């Protein structure tokens, strides 16, 4: 397969739109003058996330072509959001599927889920992501956070906003260079030299709570604890794991183009040997997917699908292997919040491990067999798109919007061509979108005259609404001797339902403190939660089959036919299997 | 006016006292301006060329003449240090307290690169040693600023 | 030839000593640790341009050169200033010239080369980046920028000033995460989920012109067309181009290593076919070079303006288009360009000829109508302009002891006056540069402004967004990011007496003119610094008399160099190292 | 040799725990992706200065490997402090040798060890470093900075601070934008264009000293030169070198991996040719280390020693080859501060160049044995491991598995020591290669204290780390070439514990506040230098067999110590051990 170079970045509480218009198209305006590219797309979702591929002619130095992708991508790195910078953007040189998979559990039952993601990201995950030939390690999980969850109640009892928390965090959550007594150059005969150590990291909560916010004018103060709870939690919260149905973390890990899968696979094994003997009590290593001995199972639910639903469908997943699949079936490693196309709250997926070759005689207990059955009997699972499989006859097309149509008009268009497809079942099995479908979303406006007429300024109202409803990655603070990060967020009860918007305020300039709601209005719209580019314009993926016994070349040539007829300014190209 | 105007400009402005001659012989208006308002005294003036500054003058090139700005062949040879120029141009009639649109003298700009030398010259000459350039300052003021003491001493 | 990379920065706005001294000290200063260097040269200028070419010995492999270049410059940006860093430096291999030049024109008259160039950057020069067998392309001229033009008389009016525009663009053509309603970890049995969705990034004049300044006290309302005119413009105005007198833009298209040329060519122009098809009316596509093109150089006088020099360009482009109407294809007049300097005072032609076959007998060949080109030329007043088809020597002279540019000048022109004095040996010994020019010093003056409290960012600001731009934020256009640029609206920023239409706020909220804090006066300074490996340098060629070697007027040019001022060194370059 | 590719970086003024938690660790954790990574290194010192060493497997290609950590090092260069990004990190693939050392001293006495230093940073230096096959260089000085040295009486007097002082030389020490006049889009018509030129960056000691801090209600001026006195001095002071007891300053220089020694030598010397013959008369090259006639000798005092104390000893070591052997040796080039590998107070090498071979007839007069004498004469200095050597037993890591602490850590360490000291028949000199904790000066800021007041952290913050640590402001131009510009405390008011309380900061309502009414300090210990090893906090462990017995069955021993550590605790091997 040709090899594919993948930057990736993340911003936030960022939606789709903006992660597209402040990253994705700064960095693709510069990814020209690249040696042996055959094409590039990507992905910016409202999970904040963008995905850029690079795919490269076969038989490229993988090296130079990752080298050549990073020197343009330097070109848009201090144009990026500051945000985005500092989550730290990648750059890599993998293969696309999982090599394998490492899980971690508790025997024991003494460390939830959200422990053991802490433990691997903490003490394990580093180790393995340097190891040669490991191209792609993912968690699924998400490493502690200092979070501070935030109160509006208590925070307009104080006249305090989230600008101020992170004022508070930025100062009392600090790192100072502080020189030294009896430094060069020295008075002559100087004997004392000593540093100066002034403040420190943070690295307990309970050094979080005592942050001073403020003393009032009777002489009592305001304390961080007074104004939000304060805990360890996962920077993000939307990968969780189980394995045999038990809380489990893991690290899923791709190969490195052109490494050796034996060898890489040998010294992950050697690098995680060198781990297990200062486990905490309890924690062990399960190995649920070595890459016939396994399989995947993909769970993919319509975008604006919660956790919760997409869980019940892996829990029918997983319940279907550990029961009507006893006899064949070792392990199912369930991973909710993060499918194929990597991350997002209505996908998973399943890695199913199977007993040994000998103890599965009979070739209805074989892998393809198996997966079949399964395929089958998750075919009647509704507003679900699960199927099981085991790593052709498929054509690759993507409409492209060449006329500044947007992304409205390119649905539309979209929708015609899939229409048409729909009448030529003789030639054209299957034909649907790879991507997903808009949704509703909260569009407000400021109000900018009376912001200004209160003289509450633009840079607080956003932070406090972006903090508040999205989280703010502050700084960083030391947890068990690790650098690790701090987010402000609400507290979740607060920033659940349309009204929330109002129980936030804002301080202004004369020290009155204004709710959201003087300041702003609202209404539902729809957006899109996932917008697509192909080679560096607004596009729409759409995959299907040739029909029995025709070709691709056949199947290809009609949907060229059905293309021709679409709105002035759409066009299309062909990629991935269909390119050559 | 003459396309050996221009030419003049050009020789004075590059020290070639050779095309100088030839071309004052030849009925180029020694008080051709450039964009800029600077004549070929000015031009010899800044870039040193005492020769020039002489040959132009006895040609009847106007001492005093003044740039957009304000500036005169003086300001321009007390500024750069050019002391044989500050002596002939004052000799040859400049005027000594002569202001730019700023309200700075010859003075002012000697003072502010410590030309002594050049200073004493320029008081030699009837220079104001209590002119005030816009802001208030004298000579004094910025050998204070500066803090020149060669310089205070001989302002007093 | 040796491989030679190319680092490229601008800063807009800047003259040639402050680029030199934030950008191309800083980054010549980065480039150790780099194998198989020969020798390094930069120039920084008074259009913001700074240029480092790094040449590397024979045989070194030329992307390995390319990397090593442009991780030392990368780990270097954040020493940068941040106005350079914005708009992008480049890191690439210089020593290739182009497989062809593509003009794009309008020829009934509807589309400026802003607006052509638009066009281009937005649906041609992707499409033929990724056609097979092409490496860089350069687009001529930029996509449009969203152009604030300010007006400081209406700005003073309502008490704003630029930094007040440049704020509120910032807050008003914004995009930010607001983050989600129901988002994780959510209350359980959470229904709602939605992205939360603010400001979004303006996307039109309209937009822009809506942007609220100030609510005076009366209750009305300032808005950004009330202190701007608002247009889609270029990102610079530094060049103009046309193609037989008609506005044009362009691709400068690359051939990549180990392609074959003549199947690459073919694919372009395939490519470029199937473009034709989606034009506006009248833009059309041209091929002003392609594997008999010469040139004709235009220099104007010291301080002569774009418009002059356009005077010039369009007198050659008309001479071409009469006098060789036979023997002429085309001229493409580029105001602004040249090599050894750009600026609103250079220009240059390229002409290009019809067939071999069609131009019969050696009157119409090329070496005849250059002659008779330059005959014809020889008679324009205020302007060199010469037409030429594209041995020697390459000198540097080179400040070893921390002299400074005027003292360089004079060991230069020490050198100068005596290599004319040996025209039995040495001809044509002259700069490769170019000389000083009048410039404008303002000063502002710290305890005025101290007094006053007037803020020196706001004045700095103000000056420097007013009358040399500033790059504000980014826009969408049609889909597209691209950038905003503040900047004076012509009129302002033409003269000396303008300096005080501008006006700053104080601290106190009156409006102070930038008279009460400055002054100014004439003086000379570089418009184009020269550096050679790492120290200010002046390149000077030349060559032998008749029937003298090469090696002979080096041997001279060496003895005449051991007399020049101490701290004067040189070395040999190019051709003649 | 497995190639190794080295990162440095540096944060003015900070400690090592600031150093390893702001820089190191987060350097360290995006060291992602990169092919044939066999192990990873670093120390975090109280310099405020940060080395980085990758080692690669044998065979990888140094310029890729290079290249693929300069990579990642990009991609995390947001995530460091703006302290540390704006000094330039460096990353280098070279030996850690010298292949050779260029000499620099005024033969006429015209120029201090300090100006020598300078001219060289200033005119020698980036030509030496770009010269193809040099890996790295090591200046054996440092450049000129234009150095503000603050009083706080002074600045208490006028209600300033070192905020105020830095913000001043930022606004008046600029290089400003200005466009023209006549710029493009013109009006038609136009006939001039021409640049606007504003302010520029100072380039002299009177320009700073004219930089106007403000004016008072009285009218008067308070100029930066009346609460600072103002002078070239190095961006550091911590490097000091002398050739044959003669002020010099030098250039050390490494062979980049791979390339050809004697060529490399002969390219820089004929650079060095290009340069003679602009020198200001006295200074001349010396040529003290050109490497088998010629050894080093190293100087490592217990940390907590300072400048003078380890010159004592290279004065003691410098007097031994010129007078006990001045029949044998030619020159000593020596340097305290550098110690081949680390930098610091309480470290030093001397550089040694011997006669010709065939005036130093005998076997007693050669190499082997004139070191061996050198080692034998500096055995019994006082606190100091001093020893001659030309250019193996075990190397042992003790890792910190479970985020025990630096504390833990050193306990663990000193039971393996202590336990490994009761087997001399099987391990011989195990020892730490680090330091020791140091006593350092604790200083908490009184935050209730300070709102109270009206005092800003920042204020302070900035206050005392500037005045005690010194902060990089920006750039000015000093004789034609871009350099650094330095704010910090004149030495007699940085000095000891009572001089905190002369700094004062400005609260909100314009009162001048001493730093003693906002803090408290306390006297403890902790690391000058912290060791890390694949990512996690390690300590380096050398020692070598007894006589008789064998490295492996060393080792062994080693291993079974190791495993009775406390829980957390593991070892690795690595080094010659790997
Ligand atoms: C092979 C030759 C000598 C022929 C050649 C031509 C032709 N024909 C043109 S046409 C003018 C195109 C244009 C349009 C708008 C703005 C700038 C330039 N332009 C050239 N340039 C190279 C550097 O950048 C622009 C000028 C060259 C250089 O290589």
């Amino acid at each position: 397969a040709p090899p594919a170079v993948t930057i990736s970045a993340s911003y936030p509480g960022a939606d789709a739109k903006t992660v597209q218009d402040t990253v994705t198209q700064v960095i693709e305006q510069n990814m020209n003058g690249i040696d042996n590219l055959m094409y590039m797309s990507s992905n910016s979702d409202s999970t904040g996330t963008v995905q850029i591929t690079l795919t490269f002619e076969s038989g490229t130095d993988a090296d130079i072509a990752q080298v050549q992708v990073q020197n343009k991508l330097q070109l848009a790195m201090p144009l990026l959001p500051q945000e985005v910078q500092q989550q730290g953007v990648s750059v890599e040189k993998s293969s696309s599927s999982f090599l394998m998979v490492v899980g971690v559990i508790n025997t024991d039952g003494t460390m939830t889920q959200e422990d053991i993601s802490d433990y691997v990201a903490a003490n394990m995950k580093d180790a393995i992501s340097r190891t040669s030939g490991v191209g792609d390690v993912q968690l699924f999980g998400s490493q502690y956070a200092m979070r501070i969850w935030m109160n509006p109640n208590e925070l307009n009892k104080f006249q305090l906003t989230p600008v101020d928390v992170i004022t508070a965090i930025k100062a009392q959550n600090a790192q100072v260079a502080a020189g030294q007594l009896g430094g060069t150059p020295p008075v002559k005969g100087q004997q004392l030299n000593a540093s100066i150590i002034a403040q420190t990291r943070l690295t307990s909560t309970e050094e979080f709570g005592k942050i001073l916010l403020k003393v009032n004018q009777d002489g009592s103060r305001v304390l961080l604890r007074d104004v939000a709870k304060i805990e360890l939690g996962g920077e993000n919260y939307d990968i969780i794991a189980e394995f045999n149905g038990q809380p489990a973390s893991g690290l899923g890990i791709k190969l490195a183009t052109g490494a050796n899968a034996l060898d890489t696979a040998a010294a992950i094994r050697a690098e995680l040997a060198k781990m297990e003997p200062f486990f905490p009590s309890g924690l062990k290593i399960v190995y649920p997917y070595d890459t016939q001995g396994v399989f995947m199972t993909m769970v993919q639910l319509p975008a604006g699908a919660t956790q919760e639903r997409t869980q019940k469908v892996l829990n029918e997943v997983t319940h279907y292997y550990l029961t009507k699949e006893k006899n064949n079936v070792e392990s199912v490693f369930a991973v909710n919040g993060f499918g194929f196309a990597g991350r997002g709250q209505n996908t998973g997926i399943a890695f199913v491990s199977l007993k040994d070759w000998a103890d599965r005689p009979g070739e209805e207990n074989k892998v393809e067999a198996i997966t079949m059955r399964a395929t089958r009997a998750f075919s009647q699972i509704k507003d679900a798109m699960v199927f099981a499989f085991n790593l052709a006859t498929g054509f690759d097309f993507e409409l492209i919007d060449q006329a500044g149509l947007g992304h409205e008009k390119l649905t539309q268009a979209r929708n015609q061509l899939l229409a048409e497809a729909a009448k030529h079942p003789d030639m054209l099995t299957s034909v649907r979108p790879n991507g997903l479908e808009d949704t509703p979303q909260f569009k407000i406006d400021i109000d900018q005259e009376k912001a200004q007429a209160l003289g509450v300024s633009i840079n607080d109202i956003n932070t406090t609404l972006g903090a508040a409803w999205g989280g703010s990655y502050v700084n960083d603070f030391i947890d068990r001797g690790r650098v690790k990060k701090v987010y402000v967020m609400s507290e979740a009860k607060y920033r659940m339902l349309p009204d929330d918007i109002g129980d936030w305020y804002v301080r202004a300039a004369d020290g009155q403190m204004v709710p959201f709601s003087a300041f702003s209005s609202s209404r539902w719209e729809y957006g899109s939660p996932r917008l697509e580019r192909y080679n560096g314009l607004p596009s729409m993926e759409i995959l299907g089959q040739a029909a029995p016994g025709k070709s691709t070349g056949e199947a290809m040539e009609l949907m060229e036919q059905l293309a021709s007829k679409l709105p002035t300014g759409v066009g299309y190209d062909w990629t991935g299997m269909s390119y050559q | 006016g003459s396309d050996l105007g221009k030419k003049l400009l050009e020789a004075a402005r590059a020290g070639r006292d050779d095309e100088v001659r030839i071309l004052m012989a030849n009925g180029a208006d020694v008080n051709a301006a450039d964009v800029v308002g600077w004549t070929p005294l000015h031009l010899a003036a800044y870039w040193g060329h005492l020769e020039i500054v002489e040959v132009l003058l006895k040609n009847g090139a106007d001492v005093n003449a003044y740039d957009t700005l304000g500036s005169t062949p003086l300001h321009l040879a007390a500024h750069f240090g050019h002391l044989e120029i500050v002596e002939v141009l004052l000799k040859n009639g400049a005027d000594v307290n002569a202001k730019d649109d700023n309200g700075i003298t010859p003075l002012h700009l000697a003072a502010n690169r410590g030309h002594l030398e050049i200073v004493e010259v320029l008081l030699k000459y009837g220079a104001d040693v209590n002119a005030q350039d816009k802001f208030g300052k004298t000579a004094f003021d910025i050998s204070i600023n500066n803090g020149n003491e060669d310089l205070a001493e001989i302002l007093q």
